[PDB]
């Protein structure tokens, strides 16, 4: 059972693209779970169908203590027999997220939800500001690794930000990048751009994905585009998306690049 | 004894890894009694190297466990986990009068035992509610500190903004004070913190409001946490002298007694680490004068008993000396009785900002000369006043380790040594009289007069105890 | 004043009438303090019914626990590991703190170090103390292993303590060889009792985990023992002898008895016996593991049932008599090796001590606290003498224990007229000794002041303190005594019979008042 | 002395809206300060000129200790006499930036860097993840806020997010939203979409600013597009937002809208 973890600086389409790799795992017929390590909670709300259910930390809150919560509580079934769950978290401007993020990985490796036979265990990671949004990576968590990315200039110091993040985890650990996946800046010179940096990485870009609305048709109508609309072209996308990273067996150590290198880059 | 200090420093350190081996090197020199400043002879008050065996604290321990703790007619909340609050219950020997859980609260504690939750979702609605609790089921509390833990720190939680709110509504003065344990090289911080903390929300409220009489007198002894009962012990002599005690900070302090010291003719400091800070706002805000003073053993209470004096008229001069007088025969009578037995006996010192060199000529009476001292959160301003309390060719240490210790006890080979509880046992086992120095180890007061009484009974106790000679079995 | 053939020391000096009338113009001068008539008054208030269920009624505010954080508890637990060196990773005033306090109560040396984990560290992550701490540590102090812990620091800024080991390791501060366990300790999060829990398993895998797959389950033919946080030598040391005087092999894993009572002799030692590597390497292999403390080692059992595979004994805390047959008992099902016919005349030995005490200790009604297994210990015991358990309180405890001791309680009808508190401070069993009045408390030294405030309000309502547990700081040498089995039973009892004795002595010593009940022989 | 903090979503705008809208402030001869309340740490980079100089918690480290540090040494004069100050931060996965951005700020504070002679005090925040991320709205920082937005249905949940984070501080306090700033996410109802949502939140959308590409030219360049071009089209775009801001009185207490009103409004 692999367990892999998506980054990715926010806004560029970590869940979506998540959500709905899995919604095609699970139409794969695999046995898939999406741990939702980000304070938003919208981690599963694509699959399991709503603004989003009991989270582990807001539950908790309920019970007292979180050793007072049962894997059942927030633990839920959705589409394909995806398992959901969220780490929870405070509010803009109050408390430590990070530690949500901690405490909801270390309670379901503790109810063992890890437990039922799962293929796949997808940790959706919001922000990687601190400690605990690291959590996913360690040892027993995630090994495989899949940073997003665009034609932006920032969305690559990104990509290249985390990865320079997870040397340190990656060195000590056996947790590695498995490839860039990219959304893109409708493709304008960026199909190609983004393997360039894949490259001076050291990774692959296991897939390109495409700027279609369809996933807005989904998104604001609550559903991935796997369940929405079978056979759109992004649905077909968003199963190779998943076909490659089934098969996928690259997994390296980042090898960060500089700003000067980085900016010479979109330069050319 | 002149280079062996050096062939003894470096041999010590020798031990250490390139990086803490640069590091400790400059933390222990040996003193020439004449350098006005460290900068050229040793460093102080810098970070302390891993993994080594420290004694120094946190910005806590200064803040919730020295400065704020003692004032006993307030609740000092600690604000953060568990752990901290019932470590230092009633660990510190600050005495005091009161009825404790009715009048008092020092004994206590209070703490708003931080859960899981209340590091994730962050807590200041719990400290609202805590704050409440209090009022109700403490009523005659008269104040409240929020002492601060880590997590608040990391956390960022506006125990700044519920202190004002909940106490501007409860009508109570409540000190947002903020002593984050990972602030600082160590306690040293919690006392600056705590000082400005005081100026802040506490010192200045009185301020225009003179139902008060300044006599030329009034005085407030800033810097005798009685341990003891020091503070009880000292405030006797002054009053004996005809000053008038209208303040005492920390140590059976009041919280109003700590918001009439602005209003005072004279600040008298013994502990020039903790309250020097303060004591400088003291006199540019409110323009109110300042000194050091040292009650340890007969010629540093009587010379100081004079330094006072003459800060004031003639009046009480004389009336001064009538209680140097007074106590001369007993102080002399006491030395008679025990210098004989600790003459010579030399000893070795480890403390934390002010007894490491306050204690000296508390020894030189008693003929105990000391060849070894260092503090754990002193300034190089705090060395400044060391080097010359000592003699040529001495070592000293600052924040020294386990093995930087331990190995100069070892060959330096002292009669009596005098630490904290830490490290009260290490050398007691090497079969070296060790007397507490923090605690006083639970002994009477040592300051002043009564005090220096105790102490010089104390030495002798431990020092020439017959423990000592039993340590090493006939057969061996 | 002092003089000198007769010094006068904190107190009888400031009894001086000189003195008083100091500190009476300090108060009646700068205090603003409130007149006694309140003061009476408010303190009336508080040992009332009313102000109970106010007290009760709390949830935000605590006052003065009967726990400690997570580190502390790690911290005795590596104790036990021969030549290991309690290592917390954080702040270092934590450490000051832990050491300090394990200190008075043993009152020995107690060595442990800190990566102190200056202002930076939390705002950059602990990496270079972790790095260079394990280092400089390993360099001064020559351990054999480490078990790195945790201030409050490192968890919300959530440090790998894992990753941040072996970094250091590949980066070559330490031998990649060198032993160096670990476990997150979360002070903010369960107890003291719970560091001591994440802080052993922690160890039992680093030396376990990877080498299950050669390892049969009964090879050594011993039996494991798990101890627990505990603080009374007597313990380890009864617990040994016990086993060792059935000829049952074993293994104490964590055993800081030699460490923590060194002779003093002229040789300072850091470290002294413990538990070996190569033995915690070892463990799987014996017959089963033994708890002696399970409500705060449910992390091991999960451990030792899941990766030792060991048939884990439902045993509880050997305490008292019918626990402590059973703890042989099932030992003797285990080793082999029957009940010597020893520690059989010792049982007998203390049913003697019992039907020959009896009568004083019959219906005494007490009012306890303390760890979850202590006191469901006590508590079993003091039904065993036929004491009344009124007021129980542990506040560490939780949901599941609590409904145990309940119930350990519904078998007896002297443990009919008791109630247990969990999650419930000091200062709430101060009121519970102040509306329903015991004997006696049981408990450690913070237990003096509860006693204190009852004396203030009459003589007649005063409940002395006998002091079992941890901390004990006022009094000298009790942390060599014993709490468990037959051995650590008979104390328990002569403390109890003794403590009742004294006070019917004090009660009754008044001449011509209440000394007619003075009987010569009780 | 006013001081106003601009909080979004990461990926939609605020760092380059912010330079260039001090950038145009400064073209005002208004005395100003960029306060970098983020741990990429590019808050002034298009300001001063570079990747990034040496940042607060970044040099207090090499001090031992941040009381160690000097105004001085973080403090850096950049274009049209604009100063900038960098709160510093860990990297990914690993510390606690929210505490970069308190010691930073209390710092600069405790430092004096206000007791100066400034006009415009402003608080590039990134992500409101937790608490330290709060500090620019408390007491006695920042009470003005300024909302960057787009015509996204996450950019605006964002919006309305952090609005909703702000009532805390905003009814306690004295800090208020002051208007929404548009900065162009491509959609074609960008000029109403937006206003509707900024009147059922009860603010204004101060200003709209376009989809120039001018802005990767200054911004792969090492500058803003102030300083770039002078004269291009959007050059005078963030003009206006700096004199809109400038003259802007109008400052509301937020009321978030519900899932359903907001996705009423796209669907509208
Ligand atoms: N294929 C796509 N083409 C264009 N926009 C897309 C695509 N997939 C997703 N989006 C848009 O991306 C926005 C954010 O997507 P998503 O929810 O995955 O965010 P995210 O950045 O991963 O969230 P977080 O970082 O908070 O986990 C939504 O507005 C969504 O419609
Ligand atoms: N309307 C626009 N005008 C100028 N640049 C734009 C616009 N829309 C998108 N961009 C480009 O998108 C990137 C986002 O700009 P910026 O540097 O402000 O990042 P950001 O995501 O707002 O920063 P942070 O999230 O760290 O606060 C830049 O490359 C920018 O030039
Ligand atoms: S170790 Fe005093 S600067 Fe501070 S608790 Fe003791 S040598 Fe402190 S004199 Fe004082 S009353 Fe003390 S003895 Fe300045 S208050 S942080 Mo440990
Ligand atoms: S420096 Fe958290 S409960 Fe408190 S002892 Fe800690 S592990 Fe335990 Fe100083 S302010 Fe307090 S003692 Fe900060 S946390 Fe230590
Ligand atoms: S930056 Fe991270 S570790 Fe720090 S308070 Fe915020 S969420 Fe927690
Ligand atoms: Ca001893
Ligand atoms: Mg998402
Ligand atoms: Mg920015």
């Amino acid at each position: 059972m692999r367990q892999c973890a998506i980054y990715g600086k926010g806004g560029i389409g970590k869940s979506t693209t998540t959500q709905n790799l899995v919604a095609a795992l699970a139409e794969m017929g695999k046995k898939v779970m999406i741990v939702g390590c980000d304070p938003k909670a919208d981690s599963t709300r694509l699959i399991l169908h709503s603004k989003a259910q009991n989270t582990i930390m807001e539950m908790a809150a309920e019970a007292g203590t979180v050793e007072d919560l049962e894997l059942e509580d927030v633990l839920k079934a959705g589409y394909g027999g995806v398992k959901c769950v969220e780490s929870g978290g405070p509010e803009p401007g109050v408390g430590c997220a990070g530690r949500g993020v901690i405490t909801a990985i270390n309670f379901l490796e503790e109810e063992g939800a890890y437990e039922d036979d799962l293929d796949f265990v997808f940790y959706d990671v919001g922000d990687v500001v601190c400690g605990g949004f690291a959590m996913p990576i360690r040892e027993n968590k995630a090994q495989e690794i899949y940073i997003v990315c665009s034609g932006e200039m920032m969305a690559m110091y990104a990509a290249n930000n985390i990865s320079k993040g997870i040397v340190k985890y990656a060195n000590s650990g056996s947790v590695r990048l498995g490839g860039l996946i990219c959304n893109s800046r409708n493709t304008d010179r960026e199909d190609e751009l983004i393997i360039a940096l894949a490259n001076k990485l050291g990774t692959q870009m296991i897939h390109f994905v495409p700027r279609d609305n369809v996933v807005q048709r989904a998104e604001i109508r609550r559903m991935t585009v796997i369940e929405y609309d079978p056979k759109a072209k992004q649905a077909d996308e968003y199963r190779a998306l998943a076909r490659k990273v089934v098969d996928n067996k690259l997994l390296v150590i980042p090898n960060p690049i500089t700003m000067d290198e980085l900016e010479e880059l979109l330069m050319e | 004894s002149r280079e062996e200090v050096e062939s003894l420093i470096q041999e010590v350190l020798e031990v250490y890894p390139e990086k803490a081996r640069k590091d400790r090197n400059k933390h222990l020199a040996v003193n020439d009694p004449a350098v006005t400043q460290s900068k050229k002879c040793i460093i102080s008050n810098k970070k302390s190297q891993p993994g080594l065996m420290t004694i120094r604290g946190c910005a806590y321990a200064g803040s919730k466990g020295v400065v704020w703790g003692p004032i006993k007619d307030m609740i000092h909340i600690s604000h953060g986990p568990v752990g901290c609050g019932q470590y230092s219950r009633a660990g510190r020997r600050n005495y005091y009068i009161g009825t404790t859980g009715v009048n008092a609260f020092v004994t206590m504690n209070f703490t708003s035992d931080f859960q899981e939750k209340d590091i994730v979702f962050g807590g200041d609605k719990k400290l609202a509610k805590l704050i409440d609790e209090v009022e109700t089921l403490f009523p005659l509390n008269k104040g409240i500190s929020v002492q601060s833990e880590c997590p608040i720190g990391l956390i960022g939680d506006d125990i700044e903004s519920v202190s004002k709110v909940k106490g501007a509504e409860l009508s109570k003065t409540i000190v947002p004070v903020r002593c984050e344990g990972f602030r600082g090289v160590s306690q040293s911080l919690g006392h600056h913190i705590a000082n400005d903390a005081v100026r802040d929300w506490v010192l200045g409220k009185r301020d225009e409001d003179t139902t008060f009489a300044s006599t030329p007198y009034d005085v407030a002894i800033i810097g005798d946490y009685n341990i003891g009962g020091d503070a009880w012990s000292s405030r006797i002599l002054l009053e004996e002298m005809g000053l008038r005690c209208v303040a005492q900070w920390s140590g059976d302090g009041s919280i109003s007694e700590i918001e009439l010291t602005p209003k005072v003719k004279l600040n008298l400091v013994h502990c020039y680490r903790s309250m020097n800070y303060i004591s400088r706002h003291m006199e540019e805000k409110y323009g109110i004068p300042w000194m050091e003073y040292n009650f340890f053993g007969p010629t540093k209470t009587i010379e100081s008993l004079r330094a006072i004096a003459a800060k004031f008229d003639e009046s009480i001069q004389k009336k001064c000396e009538e209680v140097i007088a007074k106590y001369k025969p007993e102080w002399e009578a006491v030395v008679a009785k025990y210098r004989p037995r600790l003459e010579g006996k030399r000893v070795m010192l480890y403390i934390g900002g002010l007894r490491p060199r306050h204690v000296i000529g508390a020894y030189e009476d008693l003929g105990m000369e000391v060849v070894g001292t260092g503090y754990e959160f002193a300034h190089n301003d705090d060395y400044d006043r060391t080097m010359k309390e000592m003699g040529d060719s001495t070592l000293l240490y600052d924040d020294v380790t386990g093995y930087e210790f331990e190995e100069f006890v070892k060959r330096i080979k002292p009669d009596l040594i005098g630490s904290g509880i830490k490290e009260k046992f290490i050398f007691q086992k090497m079969g070296i009289p060790f007397r507490e120095m923090h605690s006083w180890d639970y002994s009477g007061p040592y300051h002043g007069f009564d005090g220096f009484a105790i102490f010089a009974r104390d030495m002798d106790m431990t020092l020439n105890n017959p423990c000592w000679k039993k340590l090493q079995a006939p057969w061996e | 004043s002092q003089q000198v053939d007769k010094i006068k020391a904190s107190y009888p000096l400031f009894l001086d009438q000189d003195y008083k009338d100091m500190l009476a113009k300090k108060r009646d001068g700068f205090e603003e303090k409130y007149p006694q008539d309140k003061i009476d008054e408010v303190f009336q208030w508080t040992t009332t019914k009313e102000y109970q269920e106010l007290n009760f009624q709390r949830e935000a505010l605590t006052v003065n626990p009967a726990k400690a954080c997570q580190p502390l508890g790690a911290v005795l637990c590596a104790l036990g590991f021969e030549k290991t060196m309690p290592y917390v990773h954080g702040s270092q005033g934590c450490v000051a703190y832990f050491r300090s306090y394990f200190n008075r109560h043993f009152r020995e040396p107690v060595s442990c170090v800190s990566d102190s984990m200056t202002e930076d560290a939390a705002v950059f992550g602990g990496q270079q103390n972790m790095k260079d701490g394990l280092q400089n540590c390993k360099a001064t102090y020559k351990p054999d292993m480490i078990a790195v812990s945790t201030t409050c620091m490192a968890e919300v800024i959530g440090d790998d303590l894992n990753a941040f080991i072996n970094n250091s390791k590949k980066e070559g501060f330490i031998p990649d060889e060198f032993p160096v366990p670990f476990a997150h300790t979360p002070s903010f999060v369960g107890s003291h009792v719970t560091g001591w829990d994440n802080m052993f398993e922690g160890i039992a895998r680093y030396f376990t985990l990877k080498s299950m797959d050669d390892k049969v389950v009964g090879s050594n033919k011993k039996i494991n023992i798990v101890p627990g946080f505990e603080t009374y030598l007597g313990n380890f040391r009864v617990i040994k002898r016990m086993l060792s005087e059935m000829g049952v092999g074993y293994s104490l894993l964590s055993d800081p008895e030699e460490v923590l009572d060194t002779p003093a002799d002229g040789q300072f030692r850091m470290y002294a016996g413990g538990t070996t590597q190569e033995e915690m390497k070892d463990a799987p292999n014996a017959l089963n593991t033994v708890l002696l403390q399970p409500w705060h080692l449910e992390k091991t059992k999960k451990f030792v049932e899941g990766t030792w595979k060991h048939e884990v004994p439902k045993l509880n805390i050997p305490m008292g008599l019918d626990w402590t047959d059973e703890f042989l008992m099932k030992v003797s099902e285990i080793s082999g090796q029957p009940i010597p016919a020893s520690l059989t005349k010792e049982r007998g030995r203390l049913v003697d001590m019992m039907t020959d005490s009896h009568t004083w200790l019959h219906g005494k009604r007490f009012a306890l606290w303390g760890d979850p297994d202590f006191v469901m210990g006590l508590v079993k015991f003091l039904l065993e003498l036929g004491c009344e358990p009124v007021h129980i309180l542990c506040h560490n405890g939780n949901k599941r224990w609590k409904k145990a001791v309940d119930a350990i309680l519904a078998a007896s009808p002297y443990g009919k007229n008791a109630t247990v508190y969990i999650g419930k401070d000091l200062w709430h069993l101060r009121s519970l000794v102040f509306t329903d009045k015991p004997d006696f408390m049981i408990g450690n030294s913070y237990g003096k002041f509860i006693q204190r405030d009852t004396l203030h309000k009459g003589k007649e309502f005063e409940v002395p303190l006998i002091r079992i547990g941890f901390p004990i700081f006022d009094r000298h040498h009790l942390h060599r005594s014993t709490t468990l089995g037959y051995e650590g039973a008979m104390q328990i009892l002569t403390t109890l019979v003794n403590s009742i004795l004294e006070r019917l002595d004090e009660e009754t010593r008044g001449m011509q008042a209440t000394d007619y009940n003075h009987d010569l022989v009780r």
